[PDB]
């Protein structure tokens, strides 16, 4: 039952008890996923239109 | 003096960071208007607070926050509302149309076409900042624009602001105050793609709220209101160590440093007491032994599980009030032989303390009471993993019979998305596990 | 209407128990993974405690208690009884006992031998017995040792009680089993009705290679005895002949000469454990029988041998004892539009 | 601003979508002139949904009213809120339909369909935000049914991503006016399969055994069939039309109650339905039996005989909100062997303060059912009993119609019920 490391100021204070020792993508990678989507989303966008033409 | 940036994503971020920047005023001797007539250097300053807040020429303190959601309704009440002289038009964002509660419709569909408008509003905050830590952001697991957009958010933060780190207050899903089917997918959609990106995320379970509104509060049905101004308390507890003067969590970093040894494992559990209710006759203040004694008691968890059964890897008391260190250790020692309190062993048996004297800050008519001092556990257990593995669950009963998949798809995500999310999530769990049980 | 679910279905304690429940009509059984149910007749390995408690407007209780298998466990017993104070490791009704781990995997190997040769050079009886989660009874530690290594999981060695009580005629050993409900706020009943399995073998202290005599199980002794059924039906004797025997030999009755010890020892492992399985301030409830396992010596001495987590009962006992589960478990938490059979062990919460 | 376009089709679809207009009107305080005369800001605080701000404070529905023949729409015109209706949203023709799909959705119709569409983009354009569309029609007639269809596939081309709602009364034998009406049916489910978010399917027979049975109306009209859809539309418009802390958006709704694209077929109900013992309260537990109770369903299908993919409620009136919560949990609780099991949490309830006009309370019920399937295999079997004798055909085939395109509609239905039929197991 250690404490260690006081601090004191004068709004308040802080401390440490021990009661025990121990025993990404790029900017470019990023617009590909976005564009990627939206290649899908205008894919099936276009076979929706295409049956509506038929 | 470094400064923290708020990024408030969806109707829960957002709704949520109105009753913090509320609160946050209060604390601070902050007026509506933005004027601090106790802050004696007029348009500048490198105070604690203003780590939180800038300053103008005119003297008003202006909140270093940005509001983002894909439909104006929510944050309209901000732009009209008691605070609406806080923040400035830039400040809030507002789209024409919502994800749906789709996460695809928001990270792919609506996020691609406007995420490089918020970051150069979020650019324009970190030009005022001479030493920018990093960001805290607020948002809900299950709405679209809290899940895929924050996901799609945090992708280019990490891009953008390398070196920052980035801690987020996230809103896990909770039936009764949710007319959201499709949330367990939303959630697991952005816990993968925001897993590697977030170093810190305290999590709030909406069911643990809500029986703490009626448990404590004697609130039959509670509203967002009466949610949001608890978890506003708990925030505002977790960031008081940033927004004044101290020593313990002083920034971003020390959050990481101090409760999450592991990277993949930043899910701190909060814990937080007392909360007493206004309209009681008048309560028998509690005791820093009791109060503390409250923190390992399941019914005031942010998320209910059982520590009893799991492995503390960190664990910070923040108190708040009139505490003195001599009684918290007075406290603790009474506990350990009491509680089932079960460290890693490749991790001190210990506690970090902060005590700040000044006590919890109540909104007027607001539904809680005013104490003479609280504290906030964070305490990073494996018990928290019982979450992941409830809504991993609701996951694979829907998505075995590919139940409203056709809505992801069809704004263009893969159905692949879903089983590498998936994957990610059975990984975590195990990650868990491994440190957890024997 | 109450509502349960079954995902145990070789429990034959809690088929019966589901069948009342049933026959009251105003319970109704659902799909095993069905979520919204009061009652989880759970599984026994692996429970999803997690997932309990988390349906808006259910009270819903399991009849099983999380980390109860820390005192159902052979190996964590003992760790159990020599780390809790409560226990302490001086604890006089529980066999000296240590825990052995395989050297092809902490480990009490050294500790062992070393009051192992104590009571060797002291001319004290010194026969152990060596068991797991396959039993070797032997007075040589080479061969306890050995046993072990061959195997692949934990085993523990505890003193084997060479002076047990010998019904006569006979001269047979046996033990005591004893059945015991936690309900929802730690309640501690003792089911008024106990069982004695018997041996049908006279006991040989000469010979312990023939493990007929020396393992009173009732699979061992209606298998591999000769004499199986012979004193009594089925080797099991029940409370009221073993008190009418214990005057007419010893001159003393049963809740003197027995009960009390196994009483006490009841509440001292149940309320050790208390403040870890409690679920006073839990989302869900949580209740259990278990079986508990008594020896005696000739000094009329009560050792304990282990507590069974999912314990079955006696053909006999079988419609009393899930009735009272029924009664005082299931009923009073969701009650339904005596002389209880249990005796309600009092203590401290 | 999250506008939504109205469009009624034909005889039933105008008539049904008229009442529709004089009940939210009523709830909105909106005379038949269209001037707000209320006395509740909530009145107003939705109200550009369905209406739009002409100059002097005027509202106007934005509704488009379609027909291939002139009488419904002249009786629209000079019925009560006849004249709250924007001139220029008239549009029909001369010919009729003749109860003839082939009427409406190929020739007739074709000739008619432009001009809808101008009015339609016209309304379109004037709305910040357009949520979406919802049309009113039958589909044993030929208008409704042909044309309705046909104004379904053109807007769907020229507005992909809206979504599109409809209010689709499901013929009956029992209320009959031709025998062709199978027919009909047939052929607009499939376009509606293909080309709705959200179908809700009303069922002449349940309208009328309802009034008959439970209102005792000795003699129902389809007058007194239509007040049950009217306000039956207003309940489940409920969400759109009034504040609440549910934010209840078209793709909201629909994003949480079509698990599958195909299955978008609702059975809506309503409660309380009583005789006039007509001033008696009705307690929230009377209110919850009463909803999910099949005889104040629509469909004319035993809920009983599959099981519910998703649920949602709507409870209007000054009520526990705290008691709704119990009651509601307490019907799934009760009888959880009628909810899929894989879909967690699929019953949710919205309330709202406004209770309807003359009630205390009430709930809107909306089920997403695989018994609907029930009603897709009485008209297949009414389609079947005729296509086989090819019975009434040469109606079709004078149209440009073939006999395969009969066949393919027969297939595709009986599809949509196969596809039901598996996820009832
Ligand atoms: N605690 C709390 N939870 C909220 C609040 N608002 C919404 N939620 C929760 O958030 C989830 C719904 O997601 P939202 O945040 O409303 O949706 P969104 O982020 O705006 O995304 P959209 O689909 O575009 O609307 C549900 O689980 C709600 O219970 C709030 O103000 N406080
Ligand atoms: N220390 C000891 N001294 C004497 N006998 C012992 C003993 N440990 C075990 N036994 C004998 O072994 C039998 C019980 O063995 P144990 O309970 O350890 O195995 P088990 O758990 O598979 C049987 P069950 O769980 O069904 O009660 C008893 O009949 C007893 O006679
Ligand atoms: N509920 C209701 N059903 C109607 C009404 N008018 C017609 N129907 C039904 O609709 C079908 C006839 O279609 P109808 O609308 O008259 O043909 P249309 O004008 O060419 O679209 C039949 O099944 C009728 O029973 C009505 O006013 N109310
Ligand atoms: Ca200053
Ligand atoms: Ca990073
Ligand atoms: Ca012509
Ligand atoms: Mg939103
Ligand atoms: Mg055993
Ligand atoms: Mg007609």
């Amino acid at each position: 039952m250690e404490v260690i490391e006081l601090n004191k100021c004068t709004s308040g204070q802080s401390f440490e008890v021990i009661l025990k020792p121990p025993s990404d993508p790029s900017l470019e990678e990023i617009q590909k996923k976005l564009e990627a989507a939206e290649e899908r989303r205008k894919y099936q966008e276009a076979e929706l239109l295409k049956h509506l033409a038929e | 003096m470094r400064e923290c940036i708020s990024i408030h994503v969806g109707q829960a971020g957002v709704q949520i960071g109105n009753a913090c920047w509320e609160l946050y005023c209060l604390e601070h001797g902050i007026q509506p208007d933005g004027q601090m007539p106790s802050d004696k250097t007029i348009g500048g300053g490198d105070d604690s607070f203003n780590t939180f807040f800038s300053e103008t020429g005119a003297g008003k303190h202006v909140p270093r926050a940005v509001f983002v959601d894909l439909e104006p309704t929510v944050i309209d009440e901000v732009r009209t509302g008691t605070y609406r002289q806080l923040f400035h038009p830039e400040q809030l964002i507002t789209g024409k149309e919502d994800a749906a509660n789709n996460y695809a419709r928001g990270h792919y569909t609506i996020g691609k076409e406007i995420i490089d408008l918020v970051l150069d509003r979020i650019r324009k905050l970190a030009d005022q900042c001479t030493g920018l830590q990093g960001f805290l952001v607020f948002h809900s697991f299950g709405g679209g624009t809290g899940s895929g957009f924050t996901s799609l958010l945090m992708e280019r933060l990490s891009v953008d602001y390398g070196k920052k780190s980035k801690l987020e207050f996230s809103i896990y899903p909770a039936p009764q105050v949710s007319t959201a089917v499709v949330e367990p997918y939303n959630s697991i959609l952005t816990t993968h793609t925001t897993l590697e990106h977030s170093d810190c995320a305290f999590m709030v379970d909406n069911e643990a709220i809500y029986d703490i509104c009626r448990r404590n509060l004697d609130i039959e049905r509670p509203t967002y209101t009466n949610l949001n101004r608890l978890i506003s308390q708990i925030v505002s507890s977790i960031t008081a160590s940033l927004r004044f003067d101290g020593a313990l969590n002083v920034d971003l970093t020390e959050f990481q440093t101090n409760l999450v040894p592991y990277p993949r494992i930043h899910f701190p559990l909060a814990t937080y007491a007392p909360v007493i209710s206004a309209e009681k006759a008048y309560h028998e203040q509690l005791s820093v032994a009791e109060i503390t004694n409250a923190c390992f008691e399941p019914a005031n968890q942010m998320v209910k599980c059982d520590p009893r059964h799991g492995k503390y890897m960190a664990c910070c008391l923040l108190y708040r009030g009139d505490v003195v260190p001599k009684d918290v250790n007075a406290a603790i020692a009474t506990i350990k032989t009491k509680r089932s309190i079960q460290f890693v062993d490749w991790c001190p048996t210990g506690f970090k303390v902060g005590i700040n004297y000044q006590p919890p800050t109540v909104v007027p008519g607001g539904d809680l009471a005013k104490v003479q001092r609280a504290v906030c556990m964070l305490s990073n257990t494996t018990a928290i993993a019982e979450a992941w593995a409830r809504l991993d669950h609701k996951f694979d009963l829907m998505y075995a019979k590919r139940a409203f998949v056709h809505w992801y798809v069809g704004e263009g995500m893969e159905e692949g998305e879903f089983s590498e999310a998936r994957e990610d999530m059975a990984a975590l769990e195990k990650d868990y596990e491994e440190v957890g049980v024997d | 209407m109450y509502t349960f679910v079954v995902r145990d279905e070789n429990s034959s304690v809690y088929a019966e128990v589901s069948r009342l429940l049933l026959a009251t009509g105003q319970w109704k059984r659902l799909r095993k993974d069905n979520p919204r149910f009061n009652l989880m007749l759970g599984e026994r390995n692996r429970l999803p405690f997690g997932r309990l408690g988390h349906e808006p407007g259910l009270v819903q209780l399991v009849n099983y208690y999380r980390g109860a298998d820390k005192l159902c466990r052979k190996a964590s017993l003992v760790k159990l009884i020599k780390t809790s104070p409560e226990l302490s490791e001086s604890c006089t009704w529980f066999p000296e006992s240590y825990v052995i781990y395989p050297t092809n995997l902490t480990d009490e190997r050294e500790v062992f031998l070393a009051a192992y040769n104590r009571r060797r050079e002291g001319r004290e009886g010194n026969v152990w017995i060596a068991k797991s989660s396959g039993i070797l009874i032997s007075s040589e530690a080479s061969e306890l040792l050995d046993f072990i290594d061959e195997q692949g999981q934990v085993h523990v060695i505890q003193k084997y009680l060479e002076k047990p009580l010998l019904l006569e005629p006979g001269h047979r050993k046996f033990d005591i089993r004893s059945w015991v409900l936690v309900d929802h706020l730690y309640n501690i009943y003792l089911y008024r009705e106990g069982v004695l399995r018997t041996s049908s073998e006279p006991y040989n202290s000469a010979n312990f290679q023939d493990k007929t005599c020396h393992l009173t199980n009732h699979c061992i002794q209606k298998e591999y005895s000769k004499n199986y059924g012979r004193y009594e039906e089925g080797n099991e004797m029940f409370f009221e002949e073993f008190n009418q025997y214990l005057m007419d030999a010893l001159n003393t009755t049963l809740e003197n000469s027995i009960l009390l010890q196994i009483k006490h020892i009841i509440r001292s492992c149940l309320m050790c454990i208390e403040p870890a399985i409690s679920t006073k301030h839990l989302h869900y409830q949580s209740f259990q029988l278990f079986g508990f396992d008594f020896m005696v010596d000739e000094e009329l001495k009560v050792w304990l041998i282990e507590v069974n987590g999912a314990p079955a009962c006696a053909q006999k006992l079988y419609a009393e004892l899930c009735q009272g589960i029924v009664d005082v478990a299931i009923s009073s938490v969701f009650p339904l539009a005596p002389t209880s059979i249990f005796i309600k062990l009092h203590h401290h919460h | 601003m999250r506008e939504i376009v109205h469009i009624q089709a034909g005889q039933c679809g105008n008539q049904i979508g008229a009442k529709f207009w004089e009940v939210i009107s009523d709830e909105h305080g909106i005379d038949p002139t269209g001037s707000y005369h209320g006395d509740s800001d909530l009145q107003l605080e939705r109200i550009n949904v369905y209406y739009n701000e002409a100059t002097g404070n005027k509202y106007v529905p934005r509704a488009i009213l379609v027909d291939l023949e002139p009488g419904t729409m002249d009786s629209v015109r000079s019925g009560p809120f006849g004249q709250i209706f924007r001139p220029d949203n008239f549009v029909f023709g001369q010919s009729g339909a003749g109860n003839n799909w082939a009427k409406g959705h190929y020739t007739e119709g074709a000739e008619l369909v432009d001009s809808v569409l101008d009015v339609v983009r016209k309304e379109s354009e004037s709305c910040d935000c357009l949520q979406g569309f919802q049309l009113t029609h039958s589909l044993g007639g030929g208008t409704g049914s042909g044309m309705g269809t046909l104004l379904i596939s053109k807007i769907r081309e020229e507005y992909p991503d809206r979504i599109m709602n409809t209010f689709s009364v499901m013929p009956s034998p029992k209320v009959s006016d031709t025998v062709v009406e199978p027919y009909n049916a047939t052929l607009s489910v499939h376009q509606l399969v293909e080309n709705t978010d959200e179908t809700y399917c009303i069922d002449n027979e349940a309208l009328y055994d309802i009034c008959f049975r439970t209102l005792k109306l000795t003699t129902p009209t389809y007058g007194d069939l239509n007040h049950l859809v009217s306000a039956t539309m207003s309940g489940v418009t409920t969400c759109l039309r009034f504040p609440g802390q549910l934010n209840a958006d078209l793709r909201k709704l629909a994003v949480n109650m079509v698990p599958f694209p195909r299955l978008h077929f609702f059975m809506p109900g309503f409660a309380p339905l009583t005789s006039r013992q007509q001033y008696r309260a009705l307690t929230v537990p009377e209110l919850t039996q009463q909803m999910f109770d099949s005889k104040n369903m629509m469909a004319a299908c035993d809920p009983r005989h599959g099981r519910y993919l998703t649920v949602a409620a709507i409870f209007r009136g000054r009520m526990s909100m705290k008691e709704v919560d119990e009651q509601m949990l307490n019907v799934q609780n009760k009888n959880s062997s009628y909810f899929v099991e894989w879909i967690p949490n699929n019953v949710k309830t919205a309330v709202c303060d406004i209770p309807p006009r003359g009630l205390k309370m009430s709930a809107t019920f909306i089920g997403n059912s695989t018994a609907i399937q029930e009603l897709f295999k009485r008209i297949s079997e009414q389609f079947t009993a005729m296509f086989r004798r090819k019975a009434f055909l040469h109606w079709y085939t004078g149209e440009g119609m073939d006999e395969m395109e009969f066949t393919e509609a027969e297939s595709n239905m009986n599809d949509l019920v196969s596809e039901y039929q598996q996820y009832q197991d």
